[PDB]
DNA sequence: GCATGCATGCGCATGCATGCATAATGCATGCATGCGCATGCATGC
């Protein structure tokens, strides 16, 4: 944890980021629900089976 | 076999490790002291991580390691690091808690060729180069001892050492046997300092007809931020190819790109001395004569620049009435008077000074703007030279050539002492507490004594009103002064081929005195004399109105006070006395009178001779009278005869009469003065005459 | 009626056709923007 002063020169637009996702299967239409995403700039890899 | 092949095997590795440990333990200086003892002790006193080794001593003690060093740098450096770590941990046991590794760096070497000669023969070798830094990437966290999290289970894979050549790709998760994917455990990973530098040949060493060439280098761990862009450095490094992506494959010939990996870079009593110098009664004249050693004459300009450098003290009762303490300086001169040399000297001396020119293509602009930097390719807010010089000096050359935007920004920064920006969605106000020194030329190319200062200069009255001190440098043909100036110029040219003040202070001593006076001297006005100031102000305004042009105003008095403070800062006085007030009065009166035209200037100079004669020299005034008479006689001779005569003579009676008019009755000391001999004057009693 | 023959019957091994289980990485494309150039419009004097 750090504390730092500065001056702001650029600010991007407000966008949307997901924290809980749900995915569906092609054939049997089963679902995996309430998968928790990680905070910050981190992605997620879908399962294959 | 190759050197690195023999290095790789374990036997000679352990033998060399033992040899290096013994070299570390047993190495002593020429005087018998243990060098590594004191070195590691002073390293321990500051918890450092790096150790420096000389190639000369290494070759003297153990020759085989020195011989193998150039052609196998990485493994040998690793072995030496292990040996040094073992020895240090033997000396002290706490570093296992503080630092788990210690780097070894080579300091001296037989100098290696420049950037031009590096070719295929130098690959994977140890080299030493010299160059000029042009850019830096900053500080970056590189990986080391990486821990990975499996994405099917949540197992944490063990630490993996990150080599500089290839990325680390874990094979499979030891528990669930999955082939991937994996991500980096941010919390348990260890990180290292990384920086990248571009180096260009020094422009002075490049032969005519070819261009300088550049190369890239990488600094790690303690080497980061050890160089500033624009500096000249020397590196010891490894000329490398074996990094992924060096081979050109997509199109074109099979060309490799080379990179250098560096491991070394080669570029109390003073307070008592300051107090002792302050104890000297003539420190002020020493400081005045200490400015601009290389410029002849213009003593008044140097005296003014002294106050400008030392400065004053801002005052703001509450948050209502702000009064600055920065003394601005303006110079107006005919060509060839060396106005720019003063600015160059001031930039050299000043701790924080910015230089810019109004003609165009300046290295530093005079207006703030937001832009993508051409080099770093980043979106930056570049403020003008005025903002960058906080509590510093800003120098502007070619003051008249400035366009509209520069004039507007300068006016705003001088009158409000802040710069406002509204650009690209950014609205800011920035502080511009800086002292402004400027130089300029007259409108017609030559100063006209029959016109006021404002009529002679392209600038406007509001801009001129801001400056506390105005100096006018007019070129006039004086044979003795021209002879002396030519002598100095020719002497400077001859010296630099490749094959009143008792003593000026040293430049470093002057810098230290300036810093100490600015930090710890705050003169107080608790002993001012308001009666004399009020009477003099009233009389000045009265006679200004009597002449009928350019009346004085209250602002000048403020400048005087500031100058007084500056003088009190010179002697380290904590209180203001009458001497500083009188000197500031003289300076302000000279500046005010010099801006008037001929008749008004003459009348004011004659009437105010009382105040302007404070701490003056009578001999200088007599020399001025003699010069005026000589000039009159020479002008008459040239106009009537059409040519000059071989000798110049003047009766003593006229000089005596004029001295009596200035209330001076004795001139023998003037005859015996050094000023009389310096101008090659002689006095003959056989004819009561003065000859030149 | 007692001695003998024997067609029926049951449980565990191997052989062979079908059937079942597994399972991330590298390369390509369009959007944003710098840098050099020539035309052209508008503004002074
Ligand atoms: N008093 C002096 N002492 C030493 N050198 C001098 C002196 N007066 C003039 N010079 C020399 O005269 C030359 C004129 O160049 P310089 O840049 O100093 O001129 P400048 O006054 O700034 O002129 P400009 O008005 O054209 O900007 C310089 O090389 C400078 O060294
Ligand atoms: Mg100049
Ligand atoms: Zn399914
Ligand atoms: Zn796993």
């Amino acid at each position: 944890l750090v504390k730092i002063p500065g001056i702001i020169i650029a600010a991007s637009a407000v966008r949307a980021k997901a924290t809980r996702i749900s995915i569906q299967c092609r054939s049997c239409r089963n679902t995996l629900t309430n998968i928790a995403m990680r905070p910050g700039l981190e992605g997620y890899a879908l399962p294959r089976k | 076999h190759s050197v690195r092949e023999w290095v790789s095997m374990a036997g000679p590795r352990l033998e060399i490790h033992h040899r290096f440990k013994n070299f570390l333990r047993t190495h002593v200086d020429s005087h018998g002291h243990n060098v590594f003892k004191e070195r590691i002790s002073d390293m321990c006193k500051e918890n450092r991580e790096s150790l420096v080794v000389n190639y000369e001593d290494l070759a003297a003690r153990e020759h085989v390691l020195a011989y193998f060093l150039p052609e196998a740098p990485a493994e040998l450096l690793q072995i030496f690091d292990e040996a040094a770590l073992e020895v240090v941990l033997a000396m002290y046991p706490k570093y296992d808690r503080i630092t788990n590794h210690i780097h070894v760096r080579i300091s001296h070497l037989p100098l290696v060729e420049e950037l031009r000669s590096l070719r295929q023969l130098h690959l994977n070798q140890l080299i030493r180069t010299s160059g000029v830094v042009t850019s830096c990437t900053g500080v970056l966290p590189q990986l080391s001892m990486v821990k990975y999290n499996c994405n099917k289970c949540n197992f944490v894979l063990g630490p993996f050492c990150q080599s500089q050549n290839q990325e680390v790709k874990p094979g499979s998760c030891p528990e669930c046997q999955s082939a991937g994917p994996f991500e980096v455990n941010m919390e348990e990973t260890i990180y290292q300092n990384y920086q990248r530098i571009r180096i260009q040949e020094s422009p002075g060493k490049v032969a005519a007809g070819r261009l300088p060439r550049s190369k890239d280098a990488i600094l790690l761990a303690d080497l980061v931020d050890s160089c500033k862009p624009g500096d000249e450095i020397e590196l010891t490094g490894i000329y490398h190819n074996n990094y992924d992506g060096s081979l050109n494959t997509a199109n074109g010939f099979p060309v490799f790109a080379t990179v250098i990996l560096a491991n070394h870079v080669a570029k109390d009593e003073d307070v008592k001395m300051i107090t002792s110098l302050s104890k000297d009664q003539q420190i002020g004249e020493k400081i005045f004569a200490s400015i601009a050693p290389s410029i002849y004459g213009h003593e008044d300009i140097k005296r003014g620049l002294a106050l400008a450098l030392f400065g004053g003290e801002p005052k703001n009762p509450g948050g209502k009435h702000k009064v600055r303490g920065d003394i601005n300086v303006l110079l107006c001169g005919d060509p060839g008077t060396a106005k720019s040399q003063f600015l160059k000297y001031i930039e050299k001396v000043s701790s924080r000074a910015i230089f810019t020119t109004g003609q165009g293509a300046s290295a530093v602009g005079l207006t703030a703007y937001v832009q993508r930097h051409p080099v770093s390719r980043e979106w930056t807010l570049e403020a003008g030279a005025l903002v960058l010089a906080d509590r510093g000096v800003c120098l502007i050359d070619e003051f008249d050539k400035m366009n509209d935007q520069d004039r507007t920004s300068i006016h705003e920064a001088m009158e409000q002492q802040s710069i406002s920006i509204s650009k690209a969605g950014i609205v800011t106000s920035l502080q511009a507490r800086c002292t402004v020194i400027a130089a300029a030329n007259p409108i017609g190319g030559r100063y006209d004594p029959s016109l006021t200062f404002s009529e002679n200069v392209d600038l406007t009255e509001p801009i001129i009103s801001r400056f506390d001190i105005l100096c006018v440098v007019r070129d006039t043909v004086d044979p003795v002064q021209d002879e002396m100036l030519a002598r100095f110029v020719v002497g400077s040219h001859v010296r630099h081929h490749p094959s009143y003040g008792v003593e000026p202070l040293p430049q470093e001593v002057l810098k230290k005195y300036i810093i100490y006076a600015k930090e710890r001297v705050h003169p107080k006005l608790n002993q001012m004399d308001q009666d004399k100031v009020a009477k003099m102000y009233s009389d000045l305004r009265k006679e200004s109105m009597a002449t009928g042009s350019i009346p004085i105003t209250v602002r000048h008095i403020e400048s005087m006070i500031r100058m007084a403070e500056a003088h009190a800062r010179i002697h380290l006085r904590d209180y203001v006395i009458e001497d500083d007030v009188n000197m500031a009065i003289r300076v302000m009166l000279e500046s005010f009178i010099d801006t008037q035209k001929f008749s008004v200037m003459r009348s004011m100079r004659k009437t105010f001779a009382r105040y302007l004669s404070f701490r003056r020299d009578n001999n200088e005034l007599l020399l001025f009278i003699l010069k005026q008479l000589v000039a009159e006689q020479v002008t008459y001779q040239r106009n009537r005869f059409g040519a000059q005569q071989d000798t110049i003579e003047v009766p003593e009676k006229d000089l005596v009469d004029k001295a009596r008019q200035i209330n001076i009755h004795n001139l023998s000391a003037f005859y015996d003065s050094e000023l009389f001999r310096m101008n090659k004057f002689s006095h003959d009693l056989k004819r009561k005459m003065i000859l030149q």
